[PDB]
């Protein structure tokens, strides 16, 4: 399947910043 | 014919018991402390149920995940659910974003209509990436959240990354707006008191779809007839007068964005066609979104607005 996503993302964290 | 987020909400809501308890807390919370733009802080979500807050104090509560899954679904479906905004993008319009200037104030992502917008965004193929764990991003959820970095309270954009699968993390990414600064200061150059970086750039790239919600003039579309900001920020969930409890939408309010403004661009394309197949002896200037700041007034002010396609001819 070649037609599909070109852009990347940073995945977000599985965690809550301190606080 | 049910959307796959209110499809995963229903099935949280179910194998949760305790989530309509927690809504309505969230509730009581909300209309005795009348939070100006969130809806029920994250903070508090340990208040809702005693059992999490019991498995969430053990040392292996901020190292259990399940638990923050647990809380962050509380926090994003009890501000949703009163209004369930689902606003899909539309693909000529979806190309033609980009990163925003990198001056734009924070305060303009103060102005969505709701507490909570899913915003759908699946036609620009953009993924999410997490070890070696490539996710197609449906869509994302903005919702606003009060934080406290102690002593004071600020005022934060969550972000819930939408992902269609059944391990998705829902952890909100905060982005705080209390503070004069532009996006770039904040997002780009750490300072803000949120600092993971990879989230600020996640953020970064999402805030394009959500400047559509902000803007004082959107192409918003409700079942094919045009929506004035006027009627998107009239109340959609009912309170009873009585009992207090919350009367809330059974289904979504799918709206279309930059719908006219895809159309338009249809057509463009649709008479470049028309021109290639007849062959005789014409091309689309890309919209984008466009930052200014008129600095007028003393007050320093920078507008953004959105700079359509235009057929060249």
């Amino acid at each position: 399947y070649q037609k599909m996503i070109y852009k990347l993302l940073p995945g977000p964290n599985k965690m809550l910043p301190k606080v | 014919s049910m959307h796959h987020t209110i499809a995963r909400m229903n099935a949280f809501n179910k194998a949760f018991a305790n989530a309509k308890d927690c809504y309505k807390k969230m509730q009581a919370w909300h209309l005795l402390n009348k939070p100006k733009h969130a809806f029920f802080p994250m903070q508090n979500t340990p208040a809702l149920d005693n059992g999490l807050a019991a498995l969430y104090e053990l040392r292996g509560g901020k190292e259990d995940a399940h638990i923050l899954s647990i809380l962050s679904r509380l926090y994003l479906y009890g501000a949703w659910r009163n209004t369930l905004g689902i606003y899909q993008l539309d693909e000529e319009i979806i190309k033609d974003c980009k990163e925003l200037p990198d001056d734009t104030p924070t305060s303009i992502f103060l102005n969505l209509p709701d507490w909570c917008v899913y915003v759908d965004i699946s036609s620009a193929q953009i993924a999410t990436f997490d070890d070696g764990v490539a996710k197609h991003i449906k869509g994302f959820w903005a919702i606003y959240d009060i934080v406290e970095m102690n002593g004071i309270n600020h005022d934060v954009l969550d972000f819930v990354v939408d992902t269609d699968t059944d391990d998705n993390v829902y952890v909100p990414q905060p982005f705080i707006l209390s503070s004069g600064q532009s996006v770039a200061e904040v997002l780009d150059y750490g300072a803000s008191l949120f600092d993971d970086d990879t989230s600020n750039t996640l953020i970064k790239g999402l805030l394009p779809y959500l400047l559509w919600l902000c803007v004082a003039e959107p192409d918003i579309t409700y079942k094919g007839l045009p929506v004035s900001r006027e009627e998107l920020t009239r109340p959609k969930h009912s309170i009873n007068k009585k009992t207090g409890a919350f009367v809330t939408p059974s289904e979504p309010f799918i709206y279309q964005i930059g719908e006219r403004l895809g159309s338009e661009v249809r057509r463009y394309q649709s008479i470049i066609d028309g021109e290639q197949k007849r062959n005789r002896p014409p091309h689309i200037r890309r919209g984008h979104w466009h930052g200014y700041w008129q600095g007028t007034g003393q007050a320093k002010e920078f507008r953004v607005r959105w700079q359509p396609a235009v057929f060249v001819n």
